[PDB]
């Protein structure tokens, strides 16, 4: 029984419970490879469902994701309810260690479903999105606009009708768009944002400017008594163009999501294909792909952390090194598109135990410089304490994940509690604080994870199995460059891999890992073809940029500045 | 100092030539199509002999993403990307490379594949029964049973 | 050689313009982290990264706040073409809306080749020709049409025969 | 019947196999030697299914689907473990032998082997010993020769042989060394050898023509059009890739040509590609050539046609019924002239009135291979309307599929069928001035003059109904073999009676409706057919007008002093001499072609129109069918210089100018709309295929599949800047892969047949209701005309015997499919396949002459003295010459006319 089986998982306790409580007939469940339940709901009873859920004695307490799909083109739905779109709500028992998927099935003509924000606060940007891409109405929410697109755009851009490609540039629109920032202030209506009190004749509405992005406030004197940050200036349309790619030639796609990830984007998106293939990577794999990952995490930390360090006014050698070994790996320092379906690009190269020896011989004395610099530093520390602090119970309703969620004392890590890549045949701790998540709690959370990555390293480098980088399935994209350039059969396939693309048969995966800045997630929808059908990349820059509004509200300017320092994110992985 | 690049390093795309010096593209248009970007356009040709070469070959540098999925999907090798990155223009116009701007004069860094040795089909210097792991063509009104 | 629309002076000009140069960095997206002045005193833009098309006004606006002579540098392929995203929230290229002088390709390029970059650009405000005053002079700029750098280093790119197998670091 | 696959319970036809059963219901087994077309035979070994005797059964046995019946309460299993193991083993077999070829091969990406290894999950070799190799075969310009990449399927021979009745393709030698070619090198002689290309699941039969200019399937632009070489309108799919068509591929109908086509229409669509078509608007001003763009062409245009007294238009049957109802609307009907001789106009007006006024329901070219007795009457199918000649050849054999079906054998078991009827044919009587390529399968042939054949029609007319007239002077043998086709076609239960405007005569035509209505009269279930000559020849008669005699004479006479000529170079149905002294008197000259013609060089004005490949319209079949073609590439996108508009598009803007002194560059259904509301006999072609408005679910349809490349490069060598998508006014299609072809979508006008792990033509299976049946959604193409309720009545016009008269020599017509059809025979790779010129004597009449075979003699026709080297034609008749019609300088208004001065050069 592998762990890309489909499973209709009818032995989780939430089906029994939702069977005894709403009855037999009130939901359809699904058999995936998302190894999750999934459910299909009545619209007219979701948010009965969604409290029921909030209620359990082990609470479904996180909505992890929420998002819609245009089912119209898709062929393949046996089993399922008749819909031309669905929205789906990611849920997440922590105490559990379990989730549950909640599909909503809509007809073209009655595209609305009940808001979803008075049980989960982080629905209001999910929907938001939705509606954006989808043109689903969320009935309640207290401003439905535009999170991605301008709000002067036309139409859906994740809909099956509208065409993918960029259309034809105009210079006139831009000098419209101009003009619109040009008088944005003068014409600024602090109803189209969701504010209120506008001009008390003491209230200031300002914009500002990890990426580039408004966020407008409104103070009292220097105090935020609200805030709304505005995204979708770093939006590149990277889930159309996951309908728009192969299976293999998509791969570059995931890696400039997040681009301080590389691998570590790479992992979630690739493990999803291989359960869609029913690939088993062998040992050797999983191995490289944590190696990798883990560099690549080591190298994120490292930029975080040093520019945490410059903002409060408390680096490049280390990430030169980590740089120049994935370089010497892969061909490419910031980019590698380096895994593949099935296993990796390449071997690893003849030297790479030297290189990699020599970067885990050189780093315990910069990890004791870092933690001098930043533990034993009483102006950091003094900057750092006590601003935008939250508890658990504020990480959990906001969908916080990564080191805010873990220095809230919840010990919720995707390599412990749900392990991925072979990532149980590793020996290494799970930093978490204490009730309080604050800067200096989550940098502190991050210096210990750089510890902890560097001894996975170590564990990497002293038994790395002997044996195929790349899969013996047939689905293992592209075969072995040696066998394909030797034999017909895998000529064949390599031909027809990297053409037309593999065949992925009909059904929907999902992956999530710990990423850099907390929980990436792939869910893909494959409809029998060569290109995927559905992909949903769940992030969590997204989610902690929604979670700003909630954690300085009353604090300073000053304060907000070293939150978003504090915050690790980046803006490409909120808009993607 | 100039600056070191491991062999694998993803840099300028160029198009190498088989050991007999013969160009190694056979324009059998498999990195084209696994361009993520589409920036590969080139044309089959064929000689007197039957061998196929592209017509042209262009490659788009102002649009490239240097990520090596063509490399990886030539079947003879041809298409490498190189450790060079000193590709700076004046003018988008001059990123357009043509087939005079990618063909080396040598094997880059596959030194001694030819696809043509593994290819049934026959070209000069190699004729039917003549490539590997071939027999040699038993005509069909032979004695022998 | 071509140009596109009392000497030893405008050499000095043009020799004070070359190695003065204050850049303004645009961060936009990757590229900017890769390869790491107000717009009015800042004279070179450096675009790095995907023109959106919710900030390509912003991107036009701080190009329109600077002051002349200004030169463009389009660093990578999202800059200099909409590289890898043709896609509906993109504009295919910075010169689809302002002109740009120099063009580095690359998904990220390399640091050097920002500074390749430098230079290429030095060379060519050095040879180019720009009015003295407002008032004295003919008022028009004069774009040099330089040998394009594939065309001068096409014999020695060509001539390369063997390059070092990819099973080492 | 029920069947239960994997346990899941279907219904299915138990007269079918479980392999077409199992592909109907969207399950995929893989198969090589099964053809929907040519019936199951079990050779691949590909096709394995588990079966078990019941539901309590868990042994099962191996079992070859497309050999085996599914029968009510049928058990199988394909996704059982050892049946998979089984058809990946056939795979590696295969695979031992198979060359190392994927890169250099014309099929990569399109082959149907690539697919089904994939299918079966075979990647890794463990054979380690050589490869067998063959030589190739010169098998001419249309077909290239691989044997090494040959799995032994026998599709080819299959075909060529059993099905389309070829004589030079077969099997030789033995155990693994089979070879698959002809005897020796030569051109391939069927004139479908072309479907090879097609039925072949590898790449050893490859189409020649595509891979001089070779792209990948992913790379191509497809649209789904009609083909123009002649009046058949079999459904295509032209691909283009660079500005330029590349391929033609055959576009299944399951109601007009489902699997095939002929050679004429697969591999002469070079003329497309021609570097000497007119790209823009080109006025000639004294013996300047001034090059115009669209607008300030329609000005001066408009300009000179208003300040002309009349203006005549002269269309063509090769435009579309859009381009000649656009010059009708320009010219007025009084004064609107379709471009054909009045005898051709005669002819096929005639040929109309028969289709839809004689009652006589006319069969769509699928249909006719349901007929039980044919007979053929002046028309040489195979070199007029080759599709029709290859169904034909399937009601032939009919006659074995009734003996073996009496025996209880299954259609599908081809081999037993083809047993059972050992030589046994349903009767077909074909008759010529000489012989033809279906007298190998004809019961009996008729070489005779046009007149003594529609003599043999009027005598077979009275003798199966004696209220037909009676023909007098009958020769005893001859009146023999008349009884025989009398109690032949008395004797069946659906006579089929196939004839045309091809043979020169109206009496040909007369007879053949006689003896169709006398058949009606005693109660059979008779189908008539009439091959017309051109694409839109029917439409072109449906539409009527003027004859080009009259539209000469009109400006011969002075009294019409501008004429625009659509599509036509008219000299191909008038005398060159007059026609270029006529249009030398008018002061204005407008052309609006696709090809560079003679009379261009008279023309004031020329107007580069387009090709099909570069417009869309509608054209009507033989049958009545109207169907629309949609463009398949814009010639503006790598040549921004272009000005290559549609004919109508063109004529209306110039009414518009015209008029009201401003251009209307218009819409398709606008014009369409136009038709329907000004012709009501034209009506129908408003349902041909839905307007531009047509979605599935929102989205267009795609032209070019999801994985088509170099979208940023193949056009940076003009500028690396990528030029704005060509947008589609005119049709539901969009230019770009950002669309549907969806196999399941809603819709019938399908421009390529692609799904996943399907890449071959085999994907075709996945886009009908059943495989081989029709297209899921019905096949596109609606007829114009109903039967009639009442019938015509019986022609009395017998015609005299033909008399040889010193002196003058009769024209007998000799077509050809390569070199008769004007467009197929500019394309440069038909000049090699093209006979070469010859004049055809009778032994009796070249001996009177004291001419011998090869030696050139002279004649002069309409003042024109020419010279051809002889043929001796031992099947003609005295006093007849035979003339190969449509070729360079013998127009096909030749056909029936007389020759003086025949002697040697
Ligand atoms: S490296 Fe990637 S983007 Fe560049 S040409 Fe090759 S496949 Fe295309
Ligand atoms: S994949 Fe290689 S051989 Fe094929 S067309 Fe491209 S460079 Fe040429
Ligand atoms: S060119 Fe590549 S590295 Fe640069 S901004 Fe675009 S995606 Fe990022
Ligand atoms: S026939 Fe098919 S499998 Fe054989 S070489 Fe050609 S593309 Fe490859
Ligand atoms: S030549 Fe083609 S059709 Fe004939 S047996 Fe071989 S693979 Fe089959
Ligand atoms: S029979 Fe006529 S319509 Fe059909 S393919 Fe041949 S030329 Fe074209
Ligand atoms: S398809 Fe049945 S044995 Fe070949
Ligand atoms: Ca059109």
């Amino acid at each position: 029984e592998p762990a890309w089986q489909t499973r209709d998982h009818l032995d989780d306790p939430v089906i029994g419970e939702l069977r005894n409580r709403f009855g037999p007939d009130a939901f359809t469940v699904q058999a995936t490879r998302t190894g999750v339940p999934v459910v299909w709901i009545k619209r007219e009873q979701l948010l009965e469902v969604g409290d029921f859920l909030k209620k359990l004695p082990k609470p479904y307490v996180m909505l992890f994701d929420l998002h819609g799909m245009d089912e119209r083109l898709r062929t393949h739905r046996e089993g399922l309810p008749a819909a031309d779109f669905s929205v789906f709500y990611h849920l997440i028992s922590i105490d559990r260690n379990r989730d549950i998927m909640l599909k909503v099935a809509l007809a073209e003509n009655d595209l609305h479903v009940p808001t979803f924000t008075k049980l989960f606060p982080n629905a209001n940007w999910y929907e938001r999105e939705t509606w954006d891409l989808f043109g689903i109405t969320f009935d309640g929410h207290p401003n439905l606009r535009r999170i991605m697109m301008p709000q002067t755009w036309k139409g859906h851009p994740l809909r099956k009708d509208y065409p993918a490609r960029a259309t034809e540039f105009s210079p006139f629109e831009l000098t419209k768009a101009k003009q619109d920032l040009e008088m944005e202030a003068l014409t600024f209506k602090p109803e189209e944002w969701g504010m209120k009190r506008g001009t008390n004749e003491d209230f200031m509405f300002l914009n500002l400017g990890h990426g580039a992005f408004r966020i407008v406030l409104q103070l009292d004197g220097e105090e935020i008594v609200d805030c709304v940050p505005d995204i979708g200036y770093h939006h590149r349309g990277a889930e159309k163009m996951g309908e728009r790619q192969s299976w293999h030639s998509y791969i570059p796609y995931t890696d400039r999501i997040e681009y301080l990830g590389g691998c570590v984007n790479e992992m979630p998106y690739v493990l999803a294909v291989e359960k869609l293939a029913g690939i088993t990577v062998p040992d050797r794999v999983n191995v490289i792909r944590v190696m990798l990952s883990e560099l690549f995490r080591i190298n994120s930390h490292l930029l975080y952390i040093s520019t945490f360090i410059q903002d409060v006014g408390a680096a490049f050698t280390d990430r030169q090194k980590i740089y120049d070994l994935v370089e010497a790996i892969t061909g490419f320092r910031m980019h590698p598109a380096w895994f593949r379906i099935g296993g990796v690009a390449h071997d690893l190269p003849r030297g790479w135990d030297r290189l990699l020896r020599e970067f885990l011989d050189w780093m315990p004395k910069r990890l004791a410089s870092y933690e001098k610099a930043a533990l034993q530093n009483t102006i950091l520390k003094g900057r750092s304490q006590g601003v935008a602090a939250y508890g658990a119970k504020e990480a959990l309703e906001w969908g916080t994940t990564g080191a805010g969620l873990r220095a809230t004392g919840i010990d919720f890590d995707v390599r412990k509690a749900r392990p991925y890549s072979g990532y149980e045949n590793f020996d290494f701790e799970i930093p978490v604080g204490g009730g309080v998540s604050d800067c200096y709690t989550r940098v502190m959370l991050k210096v210990e994870e750089l510890r902890q990555s560097l001894r996975i390293l170590e564990q990497c480098l002293n038994n790395m199995p002997e044996g195929p980088f790349k899969a013996d399935h047939p689905l293992t994209t592209p075969p072995p460059k040696e066998r394909t350039l030797q034999h017909i059969e895998t000529l064949i396939t390599h031909f027809l891999q990297v053409s037309w693309g593999p065949v992925m048969p009909a059904n929907e995966s999902f992956q999530m890992i710990e990423a850099t800045k907390g929980i990436n997630s792939y869910y893909l929808t494959s409809d029998g073809s060569t290109m995927s059908y559905r992909t949903r990349v769940r992030t969590p820059s997204f989610a902690h940029l929604q979670q700003i509004p909630a954690a300085i509200r009353g604090s300073l300017v000053s304060d907000l500045i070293v939150y978003l320092g504090s915050i690790d994110f980046v803006m490409s992985d909120v808009d993607r | 100092e100039p600056v070191y690049l491991p062999p694998r390093y993803r840099g300028r795309i160029v198009l190498t030539r088989d050991p007999d010096g013969e160009e190694r593209c056979v324009a059998c248009n498999l990195c084209a199509v696994a361009c993520p970007v589409g920036c590969i356009s080139l044309q089959k040709a064929e000689t007197k002999d039957g061998r196929w070469y592209p017509e042209f070959f262009r490659i788009n540098f102002s649009r490239c993403i240097f990520c090596g999925l063509c490399e990886e999907a030539c079947p003879t090798t041809a298409i490498q990307l190189t450790p060079d990155f000193e590709m700076g223009e004046y003018k988008r116009q001059d990123l357009v490379y043509e087939k005079e701007d990618l063909l080396i004069s040598g094997p880059g860094k596959y030194p001694e594949y030819n696809f043509y040795r593994m290819a049934g089909m026959a070209i000069d210097g190699k004729d039917k029964g003549e490539a590997e792991n071939e027999a040699k063509p038993i005509d069909v009104k032979s004695l022998l049973p | 050689m071509d140009y596109t629309l009392m000497g030893k002076l405008n050499d000095m000009v043009n020799w004070g313009r070359k190695n003065s140069i204050w850049p303004y960095n645009f961060g936009l997206s990757c590229c900017y982290v890769e390869m790491v002045a107000s717009p009015r005193q800042a004279d070179l833009m450096v675009v790095a990264g995907t023109c959106f098309t919710k900030m390509a006004p912003v991107i036009q606006r701080l190009y329109d706040q600077m002051l002349e002579p200004k030169w463009v540098i389009s660093m990578g392929a999202c800059a200099n073409s909409g590289g890898m995203y043709d896609i509906y929230s993109v504009v295919q290229g910075v010169d689809k809306f302002i002109p740009v002088d120099v063009y580095i390709p690359g998904c990220p390029p390399r640091p050097e080749a920002y500074m390749q970059a430098l230079m290429l650009l030095q060379e060519s405000i050095g040879k180019e020709r720009r009015p003295l005053s407002w008032v004295v002079g003919d008022q028009g700029v004069y774009r040099a049409n330089m040998q394009s750098e594939r065309e001068r280093k096409r014999g020695e790119r060509i001539a390369v025969t063997n390059l070092r197998t990819p099973d080492e670091i | 019947a029920t069947i239960h696959v994997d346990g899941k319970e279907y219904e299915v036809n138990g007269a079918d196999n479980l392999l077409e059963a199992c592909l109907s219901l969207g399950l995929d087994i893989p198969y090589f030697c099964w053809h929907p077309a040519l019936g199951s035979v079990g050779a691949c070994r590909q096709c394995a299914v588990k079966q078990y005797q019941n539901a309590e059964d868990t042994r099962g046995r191996l079992v070859m689907s497309c050999m085996t019946p599914a029968s009510d309460g049928t058990f199988i299993s394909i996704d059982d473990e050892e049946a998979k193991q089984f058809r990946e083993s056939v795979v590696e077999w295969l695979m031992t032998n198979h060359p190392h070829d994927c890169p250099v091969c014309e099929e990569g990406g399109n082959c149907h082997l690539q697919d089904m290894t994939v299918m079966t999950g075979h990647s890794f070799r463990r054979y380690r010993f050589t490869k067998r190799t063959h030589r190739n075969q010169d098998l001419g310009p249309f077909i290239s020769h691989e044997m090494n990449r040959c799995i032994a399927c026998y599709r080819c021979v299959r075909y060529y042989k059993d099905y389309a009745d070829g004589t030079d393709l077969g099997v030789y030698g033995a155990h693994d060394n089979v070879y698959f070619g002809r005897p020796e090198d030569g051109t391939l002689e069927s004139e479908f050898s072309g479907n090879l290309v097609e039925i072949c699941p590898t790449g050893v039969f490859t189409d020649k023509t595509h891979s001089e200019r070779y792209n990948r399937k992913w790379d191509m632009q497809f649209a789904p059009s009609i083909c123009q070489q002649c009046s058949i309108g079999c459904n295509i799919s032209p691909g283009e890739r660079y500005g330029e068509l590349r391929r033609i591929e055959n576009r299944y109908n399951g109601t007009v040509n489902h699997y095939f086509l002929c050679d004429r229409g697969r591999f002469g669509y070079g003329y497309v590609n021609l570097k000497d078509r007119p790209r823009q608007p080109v006025q000639r001003r004294g013996d300047d050539f001034i090059t115009l763009n669209a607008e300030q062409a329609m000005q001066g245009a408009a300009d000179i046609l208003r300040q002309s007294k009349k203006v005549i238009g002269i269309g063509s049957p090769r435009a579309s019924v859009e381009s000649n109802f656009a010059l009708r609307e320009l010219v007025g009907e009084e004064n609107f002239y379709t471009g054909i001789a009045h005898g051709e106009q005669e002819r096929l007006q005639l040929a109309l009135k028969v289709l839809r006024e004689g009652g006589i329901y006319t069969p769509a070219l699928r249909e006719i291979e349901s007929y039980d007795a044919v007979l053929v009457l002046g028309e040489d199918v195979t070199q007029t309307g080759a599709r029709v000649a290859l169904a034909v050849r399937q009601a032939v054999k009919g006659k074995a599929r009734e003996m073996a079906a009496a025996q209880k054998v299954a259609d599908w078991q081809i081999a037993a069928i083809l047993n059972i009827g050992q030589r046994a044919k349903h009767p077909l009587f074909v008759t010529n001035v000489d012989d033809t390529r279906l007298d190998d399968i004809a019961a009996w042939t008729y070489r005779a003059p046009v007149e003594d054949q529609a003599r043999l029609g009027f005598a077979i007319a009275h003798a199966l109904d004696n209220s037909a007239p009676a023909v007098d002077g009958i020769e005893p043998e001859l009146q023999s073999k008349i009884d025989v086709i009398v109690q032949a076609l008395a004797g069946a239960k659906k006579p089929l009676i196939i004839s045309g405007t091809n043979a020169g005569s109206l009496e040909v035509i007369q007879a053949a409706a006689n003896v169709a209505k006398a058949l009606k009269g005693r109660g059979a279930d008779v189908g008539i057919t009439m091959i017309a000559r051109s694409v839109n020849s029917m439409g072109l008669g449906i539409m009527g007008g003027g004859s080009l005699e009259e539209a000469l004479t009109e400006l011969e006479t002075g009294r019409a002093d501008a004429v625009v000529v659509l599509e036509n170079d008219l000299h191909r149905h008038a005398s060159a001499i007059r026609v270029n002294a006529a249009l030398a008197k008018a002061p204005l000259v407008m052309v609006v072609d696709h090809q560079r013609t003679a009379i261009m060089e008279n023309a004031h004005l020329v107007l580069s129109a387009a090709s099909f490949a570069e417009s869309d319209g509608t054209v009507i079949n033989n049958e009545g069918r109207a169907q629309r073609f949609f463009q398949v590439y814009d010639p503006a996108y790598y040549d921004s210089k272009t000005v290559m508009l549609e004919s109508w598009r063109w004529l209306h803007s110039l009414h518009s100018t015209l008029l009201s002194r401003e251009v209307d560059w218009t819409q398709l259904d606008h014009v369409i709309d136009a038709v329907v509301a000004k012709i009501p006999e034209l009506a129908g072609i408003k349902d041909a295929a839905p307007d531009a408005t047509f979605r599935i679910r929102g989205q267009k349809l795609a032209r070019e599949p999801h994985r088509y490349s170099g979208r940023t490069a193949m056009r940076a060598n003009i500028s690396v800047h990528e030029p704005r998508q060509p947008q589609d006014i005119d049709t539901m299609f969009t230019f770009s892969m950002e669309g549907n072809n969806q196999p399941t979508a809603h819709r019938s006008q399908v421009p390529f047949a692609w799904a996943p792990g399907w890449n071959s033509p085999q994907a075709w299976n996945k886009f009908q209701d059943e495989v081989g049946g029709k297209l899921r959604f019905g096949d596109p193409g609606v007829r114009l005309f109903e039967t009639s309720e009442n019938g015509l009545d019986y022609f009395t016009s017998v015609p005299a015997r033909f008399q040889p008269q010193d002196g003058k020599w009769r024209i007998a017509p000799y077509y050809h499919l390569f070199g008769s059809d004007e467009l197929s025979q500019r394309a440069p790779v038909f000049q090699s396949r093209m006979p070469q010129p010859y004049i055809k004597l009778n032994p009796a009449d070249a001996a009177k002459l004291g001419v011998n075979a090869g030696t050139r003699v002279s004649f002069s026709y309409d003042g024109n003295t020419v010279t051809l080297p002889v043929e001796i034609a031992e099947g003609l008749t005295a006093g007849q010459v035979g003339l190969p019609m449509g070729m360079s300088g013998i127009a096909p208004v030749l056909a029936g006319a007389h020759l003086e001065d025949l002697k040697e050069a």
